[PDB]
């Protein structure tokens, strides 16, 4: 594996207007709560694929990508989160709002999806990020994870790598959980403004990607272990996660 | 006999005392200025301690271990790990680092 | 006789002022050209200090802890610590820093 | 003979025993104190050893190594970084520290 | 007028020039080999540069600050950090590094 | 002529060689014990190597550059970081590192 830009392992958490971190644990109990639809989301994008999926399964296999970081979660039927699907065709896959109430909400656009999901398949089969192997529908499956473990990062109190100092609605992103020294992948939270995590995390491997390649990195996973205690985003133990090792200098 | 930890190794010597903390160092100062070649540290409740200048009463054996010991204390303000005791003697002002423990029990 | 902290370390010296800066470094420069084995660091609003070539105004009992405010400054800039304060000798350019504190506070 | 790994090394020396531990250290204690200039270690299960103070049960090529030890064993502390085995002298109390063996995945 | 800066700095020397990266080190090349006690690094853009071995050529005073330059050069490395800038001699192959600035900004 | 990187300089000496690795190290051997002061390493696959115990094959200006080494392999033991090249002397057992080469590209 190549060595991960220090930008693509920076992990920003969310920060009160205050200076201080939000805490998960405070905010969703020590078990996150959450509910879901009939699952059964449905897509059909045209070049034509149709793909039918069970957003109860999929956000399921996404939270446990998250479960080295400490948390535990609970799907309840329908102040708890939600995961719900819009039609918008909004250019925008998912998107998420962090509520400190504990009504955190999470949506993936089945509009987006349809329309946008494709626009970058055969550019990056031809990179070597994909497999050229790789089916139409595998491709849908692999953005969907992505798309939700991402969205699961937000509702687990973490902004995009990039938005260090920038202001939110309930606050501003703060650098939680720094480590520079440990090599590793890129963090799933990169700004899709301006980053493709597929492409990115293919650059890392220095091979095609696949799903069981994704996932949240060490770095983001020792920020939302910050995010489940909270506290001031200027205490030294949530800035940093790696810095006893300047003791081995 | 050889002390076994911090406790044991400051009963061996005169106007020491132990100071359980488990809290991380909240200032940092450190001078170069000639005569006050020194570390100082606080914590949140007020508590001070200093790394001494070296003097006359350190013996050679002493000069490397000042130096190890100041640099842990940076590390650990670095690091923000919280210092677990110090043993310390009383008759200087700020009370002068003898001993560190940090413990994660 | 006894300083507590730096305001007391910057008074028992002439020709020192304090700057409250909390701030990172913003610039690090290290040399080693000969005649120039120095340090300086800068603020983001221009702030600009030294630490010294060492010197004949320098006692002995400096040597090591020069050395020692080099690294200091050098692990502050790597992990964007934020300086505190800095006391400084004015009668140098860059003024030439005495000591220096780092509080989370 | 120049040894390839530590049970080959411990095995030079007489009043050795290798421990094979795989764990963390969870106290560092560290002392300036005159004729005590030493470090402690203790594991979980209350295993206790030293890096000794320096005497003359040591070799000049024994001094910096001492104090690399000290070294080692603080960053290990720091960083929580399991110790696969260490060698150490059992005719000491702490077991007194000869070599150290980190091991990963 | 004393520099306040490594582009003052560099511009006290014959046979020297800034070289303007922002880019962290790519290549870390470090030897104990004899006569050749050196570290050698470049960038993605193949720009080399060493520290050279200490010869004839140094101060006394420049002794430690070679050996805090490579300190420096290994940590950026290990961290992955940005040089800003460096002023180095032409007349050496690698170009010798004679300072570095390292920059947030 | 100077080396640009450590290929040429491997080719300086006779009895070496250039191992390309592109591993971490998975185990780091570290050794005070009298006349085996020395650190050994080995990766995944067995390939071993050494630090020499300082002796009358190295220069005094391999003293401090051996000391350095240690403390780099120490650095990437505990960091995990890739090896990209080391180039060692093929008469000892272990091989004995001669240069060591970093390398994110
Ligand atoms: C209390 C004191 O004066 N300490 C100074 C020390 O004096 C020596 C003896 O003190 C002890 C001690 O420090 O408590 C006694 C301990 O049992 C010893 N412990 C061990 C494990 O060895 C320590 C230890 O040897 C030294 O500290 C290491 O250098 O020493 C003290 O009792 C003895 O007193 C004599 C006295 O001098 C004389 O007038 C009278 O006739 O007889 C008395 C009883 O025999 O003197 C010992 C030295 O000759 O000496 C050291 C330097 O040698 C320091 O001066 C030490 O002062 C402290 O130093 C600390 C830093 O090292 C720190 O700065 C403290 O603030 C100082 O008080
Ligand atoms: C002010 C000055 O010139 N400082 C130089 C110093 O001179 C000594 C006395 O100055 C103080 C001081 O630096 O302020 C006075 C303080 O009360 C002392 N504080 C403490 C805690 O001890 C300090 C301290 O002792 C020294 O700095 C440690 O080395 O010293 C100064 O007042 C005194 O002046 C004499 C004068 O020389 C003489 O012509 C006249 O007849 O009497 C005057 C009053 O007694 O001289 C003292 C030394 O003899 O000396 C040191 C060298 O020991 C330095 O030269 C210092 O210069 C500063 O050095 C800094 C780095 O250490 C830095 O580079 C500054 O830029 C230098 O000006
Ligand atoms: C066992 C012992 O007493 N060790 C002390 C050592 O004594 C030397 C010989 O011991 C060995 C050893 O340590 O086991 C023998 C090994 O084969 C040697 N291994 C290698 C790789 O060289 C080591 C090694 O050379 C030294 O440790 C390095 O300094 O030495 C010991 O067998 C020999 O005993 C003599 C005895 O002295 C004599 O009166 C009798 O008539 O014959 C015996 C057999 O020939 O004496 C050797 C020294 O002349 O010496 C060192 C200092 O050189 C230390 O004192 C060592 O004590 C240990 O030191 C450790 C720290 O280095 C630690 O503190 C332990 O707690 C000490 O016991
Ligand atoms: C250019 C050169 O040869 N540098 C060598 C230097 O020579 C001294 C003078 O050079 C400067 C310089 O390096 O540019 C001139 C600067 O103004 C000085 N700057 C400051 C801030 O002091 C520096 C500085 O003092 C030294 O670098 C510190 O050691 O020196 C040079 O002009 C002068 O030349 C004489 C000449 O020797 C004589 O035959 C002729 O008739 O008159 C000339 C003008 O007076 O000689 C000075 C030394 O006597 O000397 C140092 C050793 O002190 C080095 O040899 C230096 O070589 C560089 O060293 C670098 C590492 O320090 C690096 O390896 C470069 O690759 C070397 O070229
Ligand atoms: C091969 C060897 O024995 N190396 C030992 C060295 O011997 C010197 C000459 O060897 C080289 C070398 O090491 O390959 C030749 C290179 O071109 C030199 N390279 C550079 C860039 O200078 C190096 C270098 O100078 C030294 O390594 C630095 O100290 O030296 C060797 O060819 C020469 O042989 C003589 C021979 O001794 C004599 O009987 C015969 O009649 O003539 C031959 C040709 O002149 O001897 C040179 C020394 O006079 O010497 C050093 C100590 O200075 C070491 O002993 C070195 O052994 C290696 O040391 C390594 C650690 O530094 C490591 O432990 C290796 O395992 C040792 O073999
Ligand atoms: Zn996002």
């Amino acid at each position: 594996a190549e060595r991960t830009p220090n930008e693509e392992k920076k992990v920003i958490g969310y920060a009160d207007h205050n200076g201080q971190l939000y805490n998960i644990t405070s905010i969703y109990g020590p078990v996150i709560n959450y509910t879901v639809p009939d699952e059964n989301i449905t897509i059909n994008t045209i070049n034509r694929t149709q793909l039918t999926i069970n957003y109860s399964d999929y956000v399921r296999e996404a939270f446990n990508e998250w479960a080295p970081s400490g948390i535990r979660v609970q799907q309840v039927s329908s102040r708890v989160v939600s995961f719900s699907t819009t039609n918008y065709a909004d250019n925008s896959l998912g998107s998420t709002i962090f509520d400190p109430s504990g009504n955190s909400r999470t949506r993936i656009d089945i509009g987006s999806f349809n329309r946008i999901v494709m626009n970058n398949f055969e550019k990056l089969k031809s990179r070597g990020a994909i497999p050229a192997n790789m089916s139409p529908e595998e491709y849908i499956k692999l953005k969907l994870r992505i798309t939700i473990k991402h969205e699961i990062g937000h509702i687990l109190g973490l902004l995009h790598n990039n938005e260090g100092g920038s202001y939110f609605p309930h606050g501003v992103g703060l650098e939680v959980a720094r480590c520079r020294l440990l090599n590793q992948a890129p963090s799933i939270m990169l700004n899709g403004s301006n980053y493709d995590y597929i492409d990115r995390l293919s650059h890392y491997l220095e091979r095609p990607v696949t799903e069981t390649d994704i996932g949240p990195s060490r770095n983001d996973i020792e920020g939302v272990r910050v995010m489940r205690r909270g506290g001031s985003g200027n205490s030294f133990t949530n800035r940093f996660s790696c810095l006893g090792l300047g003791l081995a200098f | 006999m050889t002390p076994q930890n911090i406790t044991d190794l400051c009963n061996e010597y005169q106007n020491t005392m132990i100071y359980s903390l488990n809290k991380e160092i909240a200032t940092y100062t450190e001078s170069l200025a000639g005569k006050r070649e020194m570390v100082i540290i606080s914590f949140s409740n007020g508590a001070t301690f200093q790394v001494e200048v070296p003097g006359s009463q350190h013996l050679e054996s002493q000069k490397r271990p000042l130096e190890r010991m100041k640099d842990t204390l940076r590390a650990a303000y670095f690091t923000g790990i919280k210092i677990s005791k110090l043993c310390a003697w009383t008759n200087k002002s700020p009370n002068s680092i003898a001993a560190i423990e940090l413990s994660n029990l």
